[PDB]
């Protein structure tokens, strides 16, 4: 497979620069920066609570495997 | 057909290539345009391409004498046979005391172009087209039309 | 003439959309590489027999000029090799790429081809762990009926690890990542028939670009991070994964206190301890690699991705959790804080996996309507 | 109640945010491939350019502002005509073997 | 013009001197950055290495 049969375009029309004509990274601080943090909260809440949830998981079950080696009153 | 001179043509006359393609030369105030036309199928948009870069490549770099002198005979018969009334005439008058200012006796241009040797082609083409930015356009079904990089990539031999 | 193949790797039409993610499924291809180069001419010193290997280990460890990198670009090596892998298995997961059925199962015999090869990988230094790690994952076939026995021996050359089952393995092992070079040609042939499938899942046909001065590039740049990501690792913690003990020389009159394999199987291995029957628990962890050729036919959603599908995403990446607790609840002693988790996240995992995922998309195709 | 909770979903999808609607988005088979050919001009090329844009602002990981985002009542079912029209056939296709 | 201008026409145009120029480059490049960090690691390590109690011995 290649270039030529692929489908059908029609009435389509693309503008494209050279690189040489522009900077390589504008605006990489300005308008990244708050495309980071809009497309970070898009992802932050079905993410994390899982492994917010290891967390727990790897706290209590460390906590609760130190105590069972230290004695009882008996 | 194959039989032609040009290998750019006999190329396409003997792979089929393409339907028909020209060269020009537009020249504007302080700048111009230099490149061609062509036109073909789609599925030999990409082979056209290679073949055009590497002309320009090979006269930057290996512009042989005798092809030299092809083109400065063919250029002669297009100036003159240009001239073959009085319209072409008054263009010419016309758009050269707008352009050039004075008209140029055609003995003049003659002079200019013996000048013209292979060394100085590969001085002209190095100025003008190699590893410069190109402009392109397309209209059709270009599936198969490269991308700016990779025809930039393509306009400096090695 | 024959460079005209590589209309797959220079003039090939591929998306534009792409992500960093896809460099992963290229590093292998440097990693198969890479650690073939290192391992050949780590190979070069070391010895098929039990008095002299770690001895052997040690003659380029020591002596052998810039020997000592060799052995840690190789094994830690091995280790990025799988880093790339569970980032390259659980994305078409994400982004709908096991639909490419006659691909998908491919991958799964790549994995099973390595999770057989890195376990010989480890073995062949006698660092009382290989010994020990040898006999435990060995010993687990014996479990089958009428015939468990008679092929450990079979494989132990015998009644249990000696001086043959280390040969027998150093031949096995220093072969089958050809095996994986060329099935891998293989792994890209019946995808070329149809090319990439984008995070959105969508034919982009008609966004198709080349690949010579783009993807390229930008798999170098992968590439430049893994160097650097194992430079790291190499040059600053060689110690950190793989465990210690691996330095000690074998005995089997003389066991650690704690076992575990490397690292990598953890998530599975795992699986196994969870069930306190023998045989029940491996057909589970034989089933939690296979499960990936399961899955095809579960896909329920008529999208593809999972971009377009929240729902998905929070059962996504709470699989990866379970991994990544099953990846260390392996890791630690058996006791009954962590087997109350493992009955848990093991069957977690099943879970997820066959119920919930296709519930998702038996849900989301009603929400809108198909 | 529901109709409250498709438009919440539709909003959370996130393919309101890259100009496109409900159809552009199916996984491609042979059964959508046939409607897909099926469709007119006019609305066909409209099915191009609102993929052709997606894709190249899924590329810089951007989006369209607010304003050129799609809305719930106008995700148009543009294609359940031509496709449940093809299953009719499939399953006369089927039972008609049996 | 800028010194990369005159960079440019000079090396990095005629692809020919575009390869003897890195080689030149990386041939000196060689004699610096060893130098570099063997003294930078000489510098944070001052009282440790071999060198520096190799006149004692
Ligand atoms: C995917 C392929 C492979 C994997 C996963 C793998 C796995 C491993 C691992 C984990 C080690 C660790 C030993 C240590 O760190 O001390 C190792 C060592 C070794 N590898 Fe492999 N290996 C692979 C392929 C190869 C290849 C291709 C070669 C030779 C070309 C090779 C030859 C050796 C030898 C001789 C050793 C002993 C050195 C040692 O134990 O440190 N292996 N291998
Ligand atoms: C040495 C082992 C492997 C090599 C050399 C390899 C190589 C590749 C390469 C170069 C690609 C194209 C890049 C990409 O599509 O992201 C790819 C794609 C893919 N690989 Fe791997 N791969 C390996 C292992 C695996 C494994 C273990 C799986 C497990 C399922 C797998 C499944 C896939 C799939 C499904 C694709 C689909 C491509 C797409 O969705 O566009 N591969 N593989
Ligand atoms: C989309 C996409 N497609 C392809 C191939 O269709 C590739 C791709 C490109 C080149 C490839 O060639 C290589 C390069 C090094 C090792 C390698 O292993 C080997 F050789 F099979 F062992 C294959 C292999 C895959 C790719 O990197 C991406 Cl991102």
């Amino acid at each position: 497979r290649q270039f030529g049969h692929l489908t059908r375009v029609r009435h389509v029309i693309t503008y494209s620069l050279s690189p040489f004509e522009q900077r390589a990274f504008p605006h990489y601080f300005s308008k990244g920066i708050p495309n980071v943090l809009r497309r970070t909260r898009a992802c932050i809440l079905r993410v994390a609570p899982p492994f917010v949830a290891f967390y727990l998981v790897y706290t209590w079950g460390t906590q609760e495997f130190e105590k069972s080696k230290r004695k009882n009153p008996a | 057909g194959a039989h032609l001179s040009s290998p750019l043509a006999s190329i396409a006359a003997t792979n089929k290539l393409c339907q028909s393609f020209q060269t020009f030369n537009i020249c504007y105030a302080d700048t111009g345009l230099l490149g061609a036309h062509f036109v073909c199928d789609h599925m030999s948009i990409d082979d056209m391409m290679f073949v055009l870069q590497g002309q320009w490549m090979r006269l930057c770099t290996s512009a042989t004498e005798s092809e030299v002198l092809r083109g400065k005979n063919l250029l002669r018969n297009a100036l003159v046979s240009h001239l073959d009334g009085t319209t072409p005439v008054c263009e010419d008058i016309g758009r050269s005391l707008l352009t050039y200012g004075r008209r140029i006796p055609l003995a003049e241009w003659e002079s200019r172009i013996a000048e013209v040797d292979a060394r100085v082609v590969r001085e002209v083409c190095s100025k003008y087209f190699y590893d410069q930015c190109p402009a392109v356009a397309g209209f059709g079904p270009i599936e198969q039309l490269p991308d700016y990089n990779r025809i930039r990539s393509g306009m400096f031999w090695l | 003439l024959m460079k005209i193949v590589n209309n797959a790797f220079i003039d090939l039409p591929a998306p534009s959309n792409i992500s960093s993610w896809w460099n992963f499924g290229s590093l292998l291809g440097i990693c198969l590489i890479l650690q073939i180069l290192t391992g050949l001419f780590l190979a070069m010193h070391y010895t098929s027999d039990t008095t002299t290997a770690f001895s052997s280990v040690t003659h380029i460890c020591r002596d052998v000029n810039y020997g000592w990198i060799i052995r840690y670009m190789h094994a830690n090596g091995a280790s990025m090799f799988f880093i790339c892998l569970y980032m390259h298995v659980g994305r078409g997961l994400y982004y709908g790429s096991y639909t490419f059925l006659e691909t998908w199962n491919i991958g799964v015999i790549l994995l099973l081809t390595v999770m057989a090869t890195a376990f010989m990988g480890y073995v062949l230094p006698w660092g009382q762990m290989s010994f020990w790690g040898a006999t435990v994952i060995t010993n687990l076939l014996s479990a089958i009926p009428y015939i468990g026995t008679n092929l450990v021996e079979w494989i132990w050359g015998g009644f249990s690890v000696d001086k043959a089952t280390l040969t027998r393995f150093f031949a096995f092992h220093f072969i089958l990542p050809f095996i994986i070079m060329a099935i891998a040609m293989v792994h890209l042939l019946f995808l070329h028939e149809t090319g990439s499938n984008n995070p959105t899942g969508i034919s982009s046909d008609v966004d198709k670009i080349p690949f010579h001065p783009y993807y390229t590039i930008k798999d170098i740049l992968g590439a430049l991070l893994l160097i650097l990501a194992l430079m790291l690792l190499v040059l600053f913690a060689p110690d950190l994964l793989g465990d210690p003990d691996n330095y000690t020389p074998a005995n089997p009159l003389n066991t650690p206190p704690h076992i575990k394999p490397e690292w990598y199987f953890l998530f599975a291995y795992a699986i196994l301890r969870s069930i306190p029957n023998k045989l029940g628990g491996v057909l589970a962890l034989a089933f939690s690699i296979l499960i990936l050729a399961l899955i095809p036919l579960l896909h329920t959603s008529k999208q593809r991705s999972m971009m377009f599908r929240p729902l998905s995403q929070c059962l996504f990446w709470a699989l990866v959790a379970d991994l990544l607790t099953l990846t260390w609840i392996g890791g630690q002693p058996v006791e009954h804080p962590y087997i109350t988790i493992g009955q848990l996240a093991s069957v977690l995992y099943f879970l997820l996996i066959l119920v919930l995922m296709p519930t998702a998309g038996t849900i989301e195709n009603k929400l809108l309507k198909w | 109640w529901l109709e409250g909770i498709r438009k919440w979903y539709y909003n959370a999808a996130g393919f309101n945010k890259l100009g496109l609607m409900r159809d552009d988005t199916i996984h491609e088979n042979d059964d959508v491939k046939e409607a897909i050919r099926r469709l007119p001009e006019n609305l066909y090329d409209d099915r191009v350019f609102r993929i052709k844009r997606a894709l190249d602002l899924s590329m810089r990981q951007q989006i369209l502002p607010k304003e050129q985002w799609t809305k719930y009542e106008e995700d148009k079912s543009y294609l359940e005509p031509y496709l449940k029209e093809v299953i009719r056939e499939r399953k006369e296709r089927e039972e008609w073997a049996k | 013009p800028t010194l990369t201008a005159r960079l440019y026409s000079l090396l990095f145009r005629r692809t020919s001197t575009f390869a003897l120029t890195i080689v030149v480059g990386a041939l000196f490049f060689e004699r610096a950055f060893d130098q570099g960090a063997d003294a930078i690691y000489e510098h944070i390590n001052e009282g440790k290495l071999w060198k520096h109690i190799k006149h004692k011995y």
